[PDB]
């Protein structure tokens, strides 16, 4: 029998910041315990400075991407040139994925940028649609051990503030863009340690007021 | 999850935790189970996220165009009949979506169950989700008519408390929400784990558990 | 006999040439764009005394930023209201936001020329479309049968309405206020009325970036009107 | 393309006349004479092979068809029109009827069928009446022998004699002097050779003439033996020999 | 392209009436009259065969009088052609509430429904009307006796007596004149009859130039029979009523 | 949803410094029969472009179709088809991406893995993979079926990452290549010795070389190999 | 006369009316101007109004980041047109990674058009077009006819007075194909253009409107306080 | 399918189809609306041109679209059956979609969606038929009277005529007829009613029918005894 779906693997990772946001993914593609490419970028700018990351079946991630910068496209000629915000980028693509809700795309999505107010905003999603703003998520195939990580480093879960045993938490002071970018790294060197889908690069996207910057980091190749 | 609203003297109460599951895995820590449809009229969700989200916003699509056809506020009975409509459309086909919608309006406040196959009940009081089980029998044992605002908000957020506690896929935090005639009212967002301490020293329950 | 869609010698079709000559036999409908909202302003004209002119629909909502004033064939109008709504209201959904009062008109104006041997003639309906958004401001479109719309200060349209239009040539300025707006409407109106301007042969209306779209009272369009009266006894 | 003609060509005048239908009855009393006569335990129907050419081989043009073993039929105006309505009227036979009760349908039914087909050819959208007026003889166990004529309009009315076409008018008159409730099929195919000689310019013979009747039924022409409630059909056309003998004795 | 031969069929006059509606009529008026008449115990149903001749096959033939079912019958006026598939609608349409209630039509529902239909052709589909007009005489558990009439526009009416076809306004008068409420099939046989007899364009009325029906309780016990008369009984009709 | 009757194994493939090389064997099988000997899975697309296919092989011979009317409808009111705008290897690659996603989803797919090789106008390297399920990806080697598992692993000695390329020379590369091919004939019980290479050099252009035969083959060391275990005779 | 009813008849001379009438709405139209060099392709277009009160009807409209087109007719029916484009260039990109070339362009609106005059019961386009795009083989310039006919040029112009900037043109056509590199300068010959059919009316900020595509130029619209360098 | 478009503009902008379906509600018998302070009552024409009539079969001018909700017209008959039955189903389907039945401003809202559809959709012509539809919402004690016409435009009205002669009866109600003190009882309601038809209406013997329609679905029809004794008041008085 013909399976239309496949796993390519892969890890996503988005932090929203006071005044910027992050997307940060994987460069490794794989089928079953063999390698496609060390490098297949997998985290796009989109345009109206919104980045999106579609991770699980390549092909369908990749058909949801072109279809939604096509989206921004058309927003673009029907209205104007009017910026797309992160919020309305969000509910188009609801519409996108439940479009398919009984052949759905295969993918863990998540977008990244900023409000209409300036500040960092991540929305995620899962593959029929149902979505939120969130400060912190990671996607794909390494995403329950990072998580975790992120709920402890990021949102300080279960830590409290010495001397007073457990009365007094451990206050929730916001992440500069140097900060969140070594939890980012530390989080994909360990991804990379414990899980066989993970390595090979990382690259990052970073959107501020400024615009998109990238970054590439190697990662371990086995 | 665990959602419940129930009717009483002073409107409705509607209570919801916010976890969200993938198995075993906990997806999301603080979800929003509840749509504000208008500022008179609430949905409840569990079930598959998609099919709650999707529909219920798509309800509020159909709630809007009757207000501007007919120059009035949508009844909650036929709000109520509108969505399980929908459900009936696609029956067979593998929605999964419980939802009370919540009210007020010439009636006085209203409350009806809504479901996957179609079904739809008018009543004082439901509870859906996962832990539905554990919030029934807090409140069988303390509703009445008769509650004050402030016991009832505390009665819905109590049961959530205890379904959170005992059911595995229910927990992170608890909304509340109090409908009036003047429209509904958010009462917070509670976090289960500060709250459960909370409770505890206070109401003196949770004996069994060691703080 | 003829094509529907036919070409005339001069270049024009002649459906589209033939709708506009209904709408000069409609009622007037006047709109004012100012810079502290938009005033759309109807007559009502009844057949009859026996008719509950309450009842007598001619300005509408479309959506909570967008307001909407009519002339000519007015059954042709509802089907243009119910996608109007139905556009607004989808686009919501579709991007969790208000739509553009320029994208909701061009959303109706592409109904227009929709017709031919789709409907079998074109609409015998011009319509005053006011509203607001966060990147044009307060607007008024007037969106005519051929499929075309122009944006306006101020239009009047209907069967006084180049002698209105006149008028509203030499009174619009941009510092206008509301209230300025308001009386200018009924000023106008009461020109080019045939029977005597009252509350209930007139009706007001306005759209707001605060409060929204709102159709005024009977009342307070009655004290409009005694403000107005009493203004042009002052001189 | 697609057919745009989606309305009536026939309409109602001012005067209430149907103007197709009445001019399709004008080019049916252009055509060349036809007739029928029923008999006591028979039919008949005849008409003239008017060849379009000496060269033409007008065996191979059959004016007189059988529509089932027990019913034929014969037409006056215009032959194509003819020829496509005897297709239809072959075809609704088995459609709407012997592939429902394992039977052929009585002439009445069938008759009602064909009349049904030239009805909407005068109601329905991008069509011309048919501009034919159809004789059709048969026979059914329970309604016996008959005999029907259908016009341009679909009516359809019963006989016990009639003719069509050119000299119908004479030949209805001829035929109501001689026609009684007591002929016999060979008095009736007389009667018919006498009409029909009235009406003809030309050679008068069995080369010029198409004859056939519903009569008894004709085992030699069923094709097999065995099954003793099958015992043929009613229907058989004269042959040019069967005529010319008849002529001698005329 | 097509347009030009186009008759448009389904238009209002300036003066507000649908020409084809008024022209059907008005070839309905040269068709055979028909009468219907309703008593206590019955209804009689009356017609007028077009110039016949002495060799058409009178007791095989049905020109006018149609039976719909057991309980409601038809006398046409207009095109035979157009009536036979309107009748066989009407047939099918009591057969499909039959199987659907388990009841028989009640007469008024089955009348509306080819009135629905004729009027359809007026409003849309760019076709001719039917040039037909009926008479229908029926009977159900509800209101008992029933005499309708339709014509091309898709309008009907309930009746006492009436009349269509040929000298409708004549025959009217006659009926207007001598009808009563207390009256008996016999008597309205009678009147039937005699009112053809005055208003016929021929020069007598005899039995081969008519039809003839009879609705009547006349059936042993409550129920209803429908009598369609043969030649020989229509003759014995004529000569009790004393016309020949 | 069917099933691969006739098939095609491996097709491998690599960039070097001024261009790209694949290679793909001549043998079309049924199931375990080496049925047909004399296929050819290269197909050219102009002078700058070669498509190689794997798997089914009235699929291969479906999309050697679509390919050969694309040359022609690309020709089609065009006088600038022999330059400018010639088909590209990226235009010919996301086509039939297009078609293979638009098949899968659809629930009838191509049943087959292609790899396209070429040369882009601007001198750039073009290889790029796609597959049955639409599925596409790019990397300095590329290679289907047993190829994936065996090929890549030696062709990714010669170029590990992007910045090894421009060190690499078309003679290094071929060489490569063929080693691999001779591998696979050695592993694959469903390929042959005749195979198939082609060189698109953004100097040279298109060399497409036929009747190719794996040579300098080790099979001595067998004569000494006796028993399964314990055996010395 | 007896043969202008309908697209679907030729006249006893072999003239379509209806076509012809359709080309008329072109000129009642406002006057567009379109020229290129080796390097850019520019289009300007004086804006109409109903009255003072009432804004400048837009002209231009962009198809893609490398194409775009100015109008003069029937406003609705560009719209409709361009549209078209829109997708077709868009067609191009999603399934053949592939900016679609500017004459293919026009063959595809040409065969657009021409459906709508050898059938019944349509019309044919009352608008003309003039498509301005930078694609493989540099600059390109287009005039669209609602008959069909599609034309490749250096300049031209379409609607109201257009033959006064179209003779300018004609005779400055050896300077400005050289204005290479140099976009304000090929703006301003343009707008010269245009000025050759003005009468009592001049060139105001909200009146004119000018667009702009080339080598490393996007498609970009400049209206208002954007085209005041230019007057 | 047949697509001609039938209802199209003219030079001076009318649809003439539109206009000639106006002259039809004119040729129809007279239809009368009048609403009191707690009634509505619906009088109807019934020409005497047809006797020999059954007037127990024969279709009844004004027809119950629901329980609470009556529709009475003036023009082709044939057409308004399509109507009734269109806005018939129309009243069931919304107690099923929406669990409460129409309001009478939606019903007529509606019904004249439908006229108006048929005035620019290709092959149909215009309805030859004005409606007046009259009743009380659930659950509201106020009055309800609407109109409608080929158009498609509605409106609502305190007392309203359709029909032959309607100019003569709208004449008598609009200066017989006071807003500020409606008839205040059935009896007033119904009097004024046949008193307005038998400006125009020629006998007062089975020309006239009348419609009580009350709040709550308390819908009932007079018969000819009772219309005939308003008929005997009305000219008693008028001897005077
Ligand atoms: C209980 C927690 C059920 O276990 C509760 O009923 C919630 C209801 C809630 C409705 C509003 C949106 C969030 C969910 N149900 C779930 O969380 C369901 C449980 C479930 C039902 N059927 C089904 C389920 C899980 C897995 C397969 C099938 N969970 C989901 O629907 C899963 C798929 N949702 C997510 O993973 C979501 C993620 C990661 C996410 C979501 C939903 C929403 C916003 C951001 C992220
Ligand atoms: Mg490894």
């Amino acid at each position: 029998q013909f399976n239309p779906y496949g796993d390519n693997g892969g890890t996503i990772l988005g932090i929203a910041g006071e005044d910027f946001a992050v997307l940060a993914g994987d460069t490794r593609n794989i089928t079953d315990y063999s390698i496609n490419s060390r490098y297949e970028p997998k985290v796009f700018d989109c345009g109206d400075n919104i980045v999106m990351s579609a991770n699980g079946f390549a092909a369908d991630g990749d058909a949801l991407v072109k279809r939604f910068k096509n989206s921004v496209k058309w927003y673009h000629f029907d209205h104007n040139d009017k910026k797309l915000s992160i919020n309305s980028a969000a509910r188009n693509i609801q519409h996108l994925l439940y479009s398919r809700r009984f052949f759905p795309y295969y993918v863990y999505n998540i977008i990244a940028g900023l409000d209409e107010d300036g500040k960092g905003a991540v929305y995620s999603f899962d593959p029929v649609g149902s979505y939120q703003r969130e400060q912190c998520r990671a996607g794909g195939a390494a995403a329950s051990l990072i998580m975790p990580f992120l709920d402890n480093q990021v949102n300080f879960k279960n830590q409290y503030e010495p001397g007073t045993n457990g009365k007094v938490k451990k206050p929730l002071k916001y992440l500069s863009v140097e900060e969140v970018i070594k939890l980012v790294r530390d989080s994909f060197t360990s991804a990379t340690e414990r899980h066989i889908q993970v390595g090979d690069g990382l690259e990052i996207l970073i959107v501020t007021k400024d615009g998109v910057r990238k970054e590439f980091y190697e990662l371990k190749r086995d | 999850t665990t959602t419940l609203a129930f009717k009483f003297q002073h409107g409705v109460i509607a209570a919801v935790d916010s976890r969200a599951s993938a198995g075993s895995y906990i997806s999301a820590l603080r979800v929003n189970k509840v749509i504000e449809i208008n500022p008179y009229l609430l949905g409840t969700m569990s079930g598959c996220a998609a099919d709650c989200q999707y529909w219920e916003r798509l309800l509020a699509k159909e709630c809007r165009l009757y207000y501007l056809r007919n120059g009035e506020r949508i009844s909650v009975s036929a709000a109520s009949k509108l969505l399980s409509n929908m459900m009936c459309q696609y029956r067979g086909m593998g929605l999964s979506m419980g939802s009370m919608i919540c009210g007020w309006d010439k009636k006085g406040p209203g409350l009806y169950y809504v479901d996957e196959h179609g079904t739809r009940l008018s009543g004082n009081m439901f509870s859906t989700g996962s832990g539905n089980t554990y919030a029934y029998g807090v409140l069988d044992s303390n509703y009445k008519w008769d509650l004050s605002v402030e016991d009832a908000l505390y009665l819905g957020k109590r049961s959530i408390l205890a379904a959170a506690h005992r059911d595995a896929y229910s927990g992170g935090s608890v909304n509340l929400y109090h409908v009036t005639e003047d429209g509904w009212i958010y009462h917070g967002n509670h976090d289960v784990g500060e709250l459960f301490w909370k409770v505890k020293e206070e109401e003196g329950s949770f004996n069994n558990v060691i703080g | 006999d003829r094509g529907v869609s036919t070409f005339s010698p001069e270049g024009r079709l002649f459906q589209v040439e033939y709708s506009l000559e209904a709408i000069k036999l409609g009622s007037t409908a006047i709109g004012i764009a100012t810079k502290e909202g938009v005033v759309l302003g109807v007559e009502k004209r009844a057949t009859s005394p026996l008719l509950e002119s309450d009842s007598i629909e001619k300005i509408v909502e479309i959506d909570r930023h967008i307001g909407c004033a009519m002339s000519g064939l007015t059954a042709d109008a509802r089907s243009m209201i119910e996608h109007a709504r139905t556009a607004a209201v989808t686009h919501n959904l579709y991007y969790d936001e208000d739509i553009n009062v320029e994208s909701l008109t061009q959303s109706v104006c592409d109904l227009a020329l929709r017709f031919g041997e789709l409907m079998s003639r074109p609409f015998g309906v011009a319509l005053l479309i006011a509203g607001h958004d966060a990147d044009d401001g307060y607007q008024l479109f007037h969106a005519e049968p051929s499929g075309t719309f122009y944006r306006y200060n101020a239009k009047a349209i209907g069967s006084g309405s180049e002698g209105a239009q006149a008028e509203l040539l030499n009174e619009w300025h941009s510092s206008l206020t509301l209230k300025e707006a308001e009386l200018l409407v009924l000023k106008i109106l009461k020109q080019v009325m045939e029977e005597k301007l009252d509350e209930n042969n007139a009706q007001l209306s306005c759209i707001t970036k605060q409060d929204g779209f709102k159709i005024y009272d009977n009342e307070k369009t009655a004290e409009l009107i005694k403000e107005l009266k009493e203004k042009e006894a002052a001189e | 393309m697609t057919d745009r003609y989606s309305f009536s060509l026939t309409t109602f005048s001012p005067s209430g006349k149907l103007g197709q239908i009445d001019y399709a009855l004008t080019a049916v009393k252009q055509g060349v004479t036809s007739l029928g006569i029923k008999a006591t335990n028979g039919v008949v129907i005849a008409t003239e092979k008017k060849s379009s050419s000496p060269l033409a081989m007008s065996e191979t043009l059959s004016k007189v068809s059988l529509l089932t073993p027990d019913i034929g039929a014969v037409y006056s105006g215009m032959g194509p029109d003819y020829r496509v309505l005897v297709d239809k009227s072959r075809k609704v036979a088995h459609t709407s009827y012997k592939r429902i009760y394992g039977e052929y349908p009585p002439t009445k039914l069938l008759v009602s069928e064909v009349a049904k087909i030239m009805q909407e050819a005068t109601q329905s959208g991008g069509v011309r009446p048919f501009g034919v007026s159809l004789l059709i003889a048969g026979h059914d166990e329970f309604n016996g022998f008959s005999l029907y004529q259908v016009d341009p309009s679909g009516s359809y009315f019963p006989w016990k004699a009639t003719a069509i076409g050119k000299g119908s008018v004479a030949a209805k008159t001829f035929l109501e002097k001689r026609w009684n409730d007591e002929l016999e099929l060979e008095d009736a195919i007389h009667i018919a050779l006498l009409t029909l000689k009235e009406s003809v310019e030309g050679e008068f013979n069995g080369d010029t003439i198409e004859l056939a009747i519903i009569g008894d039924e004709n085992p030699d022409l069923l094709g097999y033996t065995g099954i003793p409630t099958d015992k043929g059909p009613r229907f058989r056309k004269l042959t040019s020999q069967e005529i010319n003998d008849r002529l001698e004795a005329l | 392209g097509s347009r030009r031969y186009d008759s448009r069929t389904t238009i209002f006059s300036p003066e507000g009436r649908l020409y084809q509606v008024e022209y059907a009529l008005e070839s309905i008026s040269h068709a055979g009259t028909a009468i219907g008449i309703m008593a206590s115990d019955g209804i009689v149903l009356a017609a007028e065969r077009k110039v016949t001749s002495t060799l058409l096959e009178q007791d095989t033939s049905t020109e006018k009088l149609y039976k719909l079912n057991d309980k409601i019958a038809v006398a046409v006026a207009g095109l035979t052609a157009d009536a036979e598939i309107l009748i066989n609608t009407a047939r099918i349409h009591a057969q499909n509430y039959l199987k659907t209630y388990n009841e028989d039509i009640p007469v008024e529902i089955l009348v509306r429904r080819l009135s629905d239909i004729k009027q359809g052709y007026t409003q849309h589909g760019g076709l001719r009307p039917f040039g037909v007009s009926f008479i229908y005489a029926g009977y159900d558990d509800r209101y008992g006796y029933q005499l309708y009439t339709s014509n091309p526009s898709g309008n009907y009416t309930g009746w006492k007596a009436i009349s269509v076809g040929a000298n409708t306004s004549a025959a009217q008068t006659l009926l207007q004149m001598d009808y009563k409420d207390d009256m008996k099939v016999d008597d309205a046989i009678e009147l039937a009859l005699k009112t053809l007899s005055k208003t016929t364009d021929s020069s007598a009325l005899t039995y081969d130039r008519l039809e003839f029906a009879t609705i009547r309780k006349g059936a042993n016990d409550g129920e209803v029979y429908q009598k369609i008369f043969k030649p020989q009984e229509i003759k014995d009709i004529l000569v009790k009523t004393g016309i020949t | 949803t069917q099933q691969p009757i006739v098939t095609g194994t491996s097709v491998i493939s690599m960039k070097y410094d001024n261009g790209v090389i694949i290679a793909a064997d001549n043998l079309g099988s049924y199931g375990s029969l080496l049925r047909f000997n004399g296929v050819e899975r290269l197909i050219p697309v102009g002078d700058n472009t070669v498509v190689g296919i794997s798997g089914d092989i009235s699929d291969m011979q479906h999309i050697e179709r679509l390919l050969k009317d694309l040359v022609t409808e690309n020709a089609y009111d065009n006088p600038l088809a022999d330059a400018e705008e010639a088909l590209e290897p990226s235009y010919i690659f996301e086509y039939l991406a297009t078609v293979m996603y638009q098949r899968r989803s659809k629930m009838n797919p191509l049943w087959n893995a292609i790899i396209v090789a070429g040369v882009q106008s601007n001198g750039d390297q073009f290889l790029r993979y796609v597959n049955l399920l639409g599925v596409t990806y790019s990397s300095p080697t590329l290679a289907t079926g047993f190829g994936a598992h065996m090929a890549n692993p030696l062709l990714r000695k010669v170029v590990d990452r992007e910045s090894d390329i421009p060190k690499t020379t078309v003679q290094v590369a071929e060489e490569a290549i063929v080693n691999a091919m001779r591998v696979l004939y050695y592993r694959d019980a469903r390929s042959s010795r005749n195979f198939s290479l082609a060189i698109i050099d953004k100097n040279t252009g298109l060399t497409f070389k036929k009747n190719l035969q794996v040579e300098n083959m080790k099979w001595d060391f067998a004569k000494d190999i006796k028993g399964y275990g314990t055996q010395k005779i | 006369n007896n043969y202008d009813g309908d697209t679907v008849t030729f006249s006893p001379t072999g003239r379509l009316f209806q076509v012809e009438y359709a080309l008329e709405a072109i000129k009642q139209g406002s006057v567009t101007v379109g020229l290129r060099s080796n390097t850019h392709a520019v289009l300007v277009a004086l804006k109409r109004n109903a009255d003072e009160l009432s804004s400048y009807q837009k002209k231009i409209i962009k198809c893609d980041e490398h194409m775009g087109l100015s109008l003069a007719g029937l406003a609705p029916d560009a719209r409709v047109l361009s549209n078209y484009l829109r997708q077709q260039c868009n067609y191009s990109s999603l399934v053949f990674n592939r900016k679609l070339a500017v004459e293919r362009a026009g063959h595809l609106l040409c065969d657009k058009a021409q459906k709508n005059t050898q059938s019944y019961g349509g019309r044919p386009y009352g608008v003309g077009l003039l498509i301005i795009g930078y694609d493989k083989s540099g600059a390109h310039l287009l005039e669209f006819q609602p008959s069909g006919n599609v034309t490749e040029l250096y300049g031209t112009a379409i609607g109201a007075r257009s033959q006064g900037a179209k003779t300018y043109l004609e005779r400055t056509l050896d300077t400005f194909i050289k204005i290479d590199g140099n976009p304000d300068e090929l703006i301003k010959a343009g707008v010269e253009a245009i000025s050759q059919s003005l009468r009592d009316e001049s060139l105001t900020v909200d009146n004119l409107s000018i667009a702009i595509v080339g080598k490393d130029t996007p498609f970009t619209i400049y209206d208002g306080e954007a085209v005041a360098k230019y007057i | 399918g047949y697509d001609r478009a039938l209802s199209i503009f003219s030079p001076d902008g009318h649809i003439f189809q539109v206009e000639y379906a106006l002259e039809a509600v004119k040729r129809g018998t007279c239809a009368v609306g009048v609403k009191g302070k707690n009634c509505v009552v619906l009088g109807c024409e019934r020409r005497s041109t047809l006797k020999l009539q059954d007037t127990r079969i024969t279709p009844s001018k004004v027809s119950k679209i629901d329980s609470h909700v009556v529709l009475s017209f003036s023009g082709l008959n044939a057409d308004s059956r399509i109507l009734i039955e269109k806005a018939r189903v129309e009243a069931q389907s919304h107690r099923l979609t929406l669990e409460d039945p129409v309001t009478v401003e939606y019903l007529t809202r509606y019904v004249a969606g439908v006229q108006q559809r048929y005035t620019q959709s290709g092959g149909v012509r215009p309805f030859g038929v004005s409606t007046l539809i009259a009743g009380f919402d659930p659950r509201d004690d106020e009055p309800k009277l609407y109109q409608t016409e080929p158009s498609g435009i509605y409106s609502s009205w305190s007392a309203q005529t359709i029909g032959r002669n309607s100019k003569t009866v709208r004449e008598f109600l609009e200066k017989n007829y006071d807003r500020k003190e409606p008839p205040a009882t059935v009896e007033e309601c119904v009097k004024l009613t046949v008193r307005s038809l038998l400006e125009v209406v020629q006998t007062g013997a089975k020309n006239i029918e009348i419609t009580v329609v009350k709040p709550d679905s308390d819908i009932v029809a007079l018969s000819s005894e009772e219309i005939n004794q308003y008929v005997t008041q009305i000219e008693q008085e008028k001897q005077e």
